[PDB]
């Protein structure tokens, strides 16, 4: 039992999944100038638990902007039009010992999702809304939106061999706890927090929940991500 | 067939660019000599993407973001005279293009073309990586216009460029129908940021809309 | 000047060759490299990872997630059993693994195989994981198949048994049978049935010779 | 002789090709080169310099050299404004800086700032320059712009203040407004209105790729 | 588009050879092959000066002077027989001229020409810095001749020549129009004395007169 703090926000922990070997680092020019937070920004941030009953087929948070209301990280989003972070993401589960099930907690970097009946686009609104997670569904569906069945989470891919990503699994016969640490992968060293979303946490139960009659009939995930190394352009002039 | 022992110890074929350094046909297209003066079948377009064809696009779909120079060579035909000769002009991701086969945009000298006349070997153009980033990207989870706007996945940094071909015959007697194949090449290819293959058939060119299809071919029981 | 004489293939495209091609825009110069994460420098990277096999692919479970949910909780008929090729095989076919397998002609390695038990903390009991080589046929009970190489797979002590197939080759396999040995001891408190996920992989280094196209694509 | 094999490729006139050409006169010997003053050997050399920026382009006096003067000498709108990119800009876009940019499509760098009070010798007040970001929106009082980036000019001490705006590149920009911190005060003999040039060059080292043809000519 | 990082730092493209040194057609002409014995259809001159096209003669009015080889690759296409060879006869400032198709002035041994086949790779022709000062004006604040007189802005420093072609077959059953395409290209460019952009545009291609043109775009008010 490790009581991490960052900030003016502790948690209490119980193996680290470095996404792709790399920890997240600076960029490190006076024509572009980056300027380094630090302060804040990198204390935890809770998002809402989750509960996972027998027949939820799943979840998907979009980062960065997953976090736009979330304080200082969520502020300065709005006042820097480039940045850059890190995003360790503990996934506690905190389910009994008579409870069994198995997620897969994995972070898709540029999950770029497909519409539900094809031919046309969806308003926007459907890939994210903020905070709470947008649930996976058990079959096909329509209408304008994200084709949100599980065996073709997002990306016409298999959902098995999701796991290529950065990914872990919570076995609550084993383990509780999962945390990922995705050390900003793009394309270009900064990019806008509100029009690009530089990974997707979703969370897949594989083996379903189940339980016995007199247990809760859920399980609460509970999710928190650490913006690290977060840094964003300059607004002083040279 | 039967079961042999198939005994060696290489990966000299599962490397990168000797996975994705193929060239595969991935244009063909029609266009006349003569007749309509403001015309657009008397010209070839073909923006320059890797989402032409399944076969290429599949594989390009395993990567999230590589980088690559491109090396096409056309192979163009004739059908029905003088000895014809051909322009492929293409066109930087900043640049004019024609609107029709006698504009002034096929003069322009920062826009590189070739000019193959019939009978020689094919005409090769390379084109080194242009793309403002520091990678191509194969998906983009993000909107061009910012604050949520129309236009999902696409963005501008995997820009490529345009490949406009004509004749450069001003006429002829008789029709003659030219029919161009554009044999792309990466080359020189890195790779990033590993991604499962695709399961569901494609359905347009510009998305990744899908239909739900099954994960694997079903069997009777689970132990037959 | 010099006396050259052109050969035979001179003025000729032979789709697969390796020549300089004259640069169409010499003076531009191409973007810095800057370093991303997660570099792939060969394919056999991408089949070295694990990813879950859907092993109950029955004829009305495989566009759901109960594919890959081996249901656990009759000792006479095996639990499950498949062919151990990731090519021509429906259940590793679409394999991270059966899928870079399905790009050559020419492969020939070793495959390791993990079986997760997804059940209670509390549930207890002993499967008998079998191995048929491949010449050899299945057994049809679980003495015959403990005759054979197995792995009597204690659930309550560890959670994850690990195998390494060898001889998997093509240019008739082997089987990866499942028994009851006990059934799953539970307590009141915790449920009966039980589920086994299952994942494939190179097990130590694949070997892999001639590219094609994929069937899958039309 | 030599056995050689053309490549596609062969026989073919690519445009942008750096290749040996035949010399037409190769008894002909040319002049022998003198020195000339005024050598340039890089084109960013003349965006380097700075050059007057016609801020006051409105409606009718672009014709004319009122263009280029600001006029100064009401506190609760801004004395000018315009959007901080050499490109795409009616401001910037025809500055030698803004100039020698359309030739190109990627470029990247910084863009310095000089406003030159040309008012009276005597002539004594306060101008408040504010920088908004790229992503920001442009200050509508003038203690919104105190609150950001500023410069509260002093005309009666210096008399030329310099930016050096960075972030400018193109492949929604900055905002330069100004402010009445102060009236202007003058004595009894001096003028009361009075005008500001301002300049733009490249503020230390200027980045640009792409060339491609101007979009001005016809 | 989406503005984006776009982090490099090179100016190896704005160097003066990188910007000068690109080939773009300056000269598009028809000659037949017969009829007319005494005719001027028969073959083609421009003369050579960098004031051809305006997009060219805007980047030479980057810098007052400026001295460079120049290496022309023509394109010649025919419509309408045997295989056609082509002269193409660039005379030095100080040469004769032919008046007709078959005038004696073709044989001249101090006017090179290549004589170009049809069916090959088109035929390139380098000429060196012939000019008698120490480099190329693009503007002359002078008079040819002294004291005033006529023809104002044209000194013969910048004089580079011409470029006559024609077929050297003597005739032929049928009518054949030829057509070339001159690719004028500056190499080894220096360039001196910097220079503002041209503002008006062109009214002629001799000298510099213009209209005068608004400095910029217009807008509203000085603040919006």
């Amino acid at each position: 039992v490790r009581s991490m703090t960052l900030g003016n926000s502790t948690i209490t922990t119980q193996n680290v999944v470095v996404g792709y070997g790399e920890w997240p680092s600076y960029l490190s020019t006076a024509e572009d100038q980056p300027t380094q937070p630090d302060v804040a920004t990198c204390r935890f941030y809770t998002l809402e638990s989750v509960q996972w009953e027998k027949t939820s087929p799943g979840w998907w948070w979009k980062f960065p902007e997953a976090l736009k209301n979330m304080g200082l990280f969520g502020q300065n989003m709005h006042y820097h039009y480039l940045g850059r972070a890190g995003y360790t993401i503990h996934v506690q589960c905190n389910a009994s010992k008579f409870h069994q099930g198995c997620l897969l907690v994995v972070c898709v970097p540029e999950a770029e999702m497909g519409c539900a009946d094809t031919d046309t686009t969806f308003p926007a609104t459907e890939l994210t809304t903020e905070d709470t997670p947008h649930v996976f569904t058990s079959d096909s569906i329509t209408g304008k939106k994200v084709q949100a069945a599980v065996c073709n989470a997002g990306m016409g891919v298999g959902v098995g061999n999701l796991t290529i990503f950065p990914h872990q699994w919570i076995n609550l016969r084993t383990n509780n706890s999962a945390t990922i640490v995705i050390p900003y992968i793009n394309s270009v060293p900064m990019d806008n927090m509100f029009r690009h979303y530089n990974f997707t946490l979703m969370i897949i139960p594989f083996a379903p929940l189940n339980f016995t009659d007199g247990a809760t009939a859920y399980v609460p995930i509970t999710v928190t991500i650490a913006p690290m190394y977060a840094e964003y352009n300059g607004l002083r002039l040279a | 067939q039967t079961r042999h022992v198939v005994n060696f110890h290489s990966r000299s074929e599962s490397t990168i660019e000797n996975f994705m350094g193929r060239a595969a046909c991935v244009f063909m297209d029609q266009y006349k000599i003569n007749g309509e003066e403001t015309s657009t079948d008397r010209f070839a377009v073909w923006t320059i993407n890797i989402r032409e064809m399944a076969q290429l696009r599949r594989k390009c779909e395993m990567f999230t973001y590589m980088r690559f120079d491109i090396e096409m060579t056309m192979v163009i035909t004739s059908c029905q005279m003088p000895v014809l000769t051909h322009q492929i002009m293409y066109v930087p991701p900043g640049g004019p293009i024609p609107a029709k086969v006698d504009g002034y945009e096929w003069q322009t000298s920062t826009n590189p073309s070739v000019f193959w006349t019939e009978g020689n070997a094919p005409p090769r153009i390379s084109i080194p990586f242009i793309s403002v980033g520091n990678a191509y990207s194969s998906f983009y989870d993000g909107w061009s216009h910012f604050t949520q706007d129309g236009t999902y996945g696409y963005t501008t940094l995997n820009a490529m460029g345009k490949l406009y071909i004509r004749h450069v015959n001003r006429s002829s007697p008789h029709q003659i129908t030219s029919t161009i194949r554009v044999y792309f090449k990466p080359k020189h290819i890195k790779a990033w940021v590993p991604r499962p293959p695709r399961l569901c058939p494609y359905i347009n060119k510009r998305d990744v809309n899908f239909v739900v299809t099954e994960i694997t071919d079903s069997r009777t029981s689970i132990t037959d | 000047g010099v006396p050259v004489l052109n050969t035979p293939g001179s003025n000729q495209f032979l789709t697969s060759d390796d020549y300089q091609s004259p640069s169409a825009m010499p003076q531009f110069d191409e973007t810095p490299e800057m370093h991303i994460p997660g570099e792939v420098r060969n394919l056999m990277e991408i089949a070295e990872v694990d990813s879950v096999v859907p092993v109950n692919n029955v004829t009305g479970k495989t566009k759901s997630m109960d594919a890959y949910q081996i249901p656990v909780g009759d000792k006479t008929k095996p639990i499950f059993s498949f062919q151990m090729d990731p090519g021509y095989s429906s259940v590793l076919k679409r394999t991270l693994l059966g899928e870079m397998l399905n790009y050559y002609a020419h492969w020939s390695g070793s495959v390791k195989l993990t079986f997760l038990f997804c059940g209670s903390a509390m549930a207890t009991g002993k499967l008998l994981i079998s191995y048929s080589p491949p010449g050899a046929s299945v057994p049809t009970s679980r003495k015959d198949a403990m005759l054979g190489t197995h792995i009597v797979w204690d659930i309550g002590l560890q959670s994850s048994c690990v195998l390494c197939v060898p001889w998997i080759s093509q240019s008739s396999a082997g089987y990866i049978t499942c028994w009851y040995q006990t059934n799953i001891v539970v307590p009141p408190g915790a449920p009966t049935s039980c589920d086994v996920l299952c994942f494939a992989s190179a097990c130590n280094d694949f070997s892999v010779r001639l590219l094609r196209d994929t069937p899958f694509m039309a």
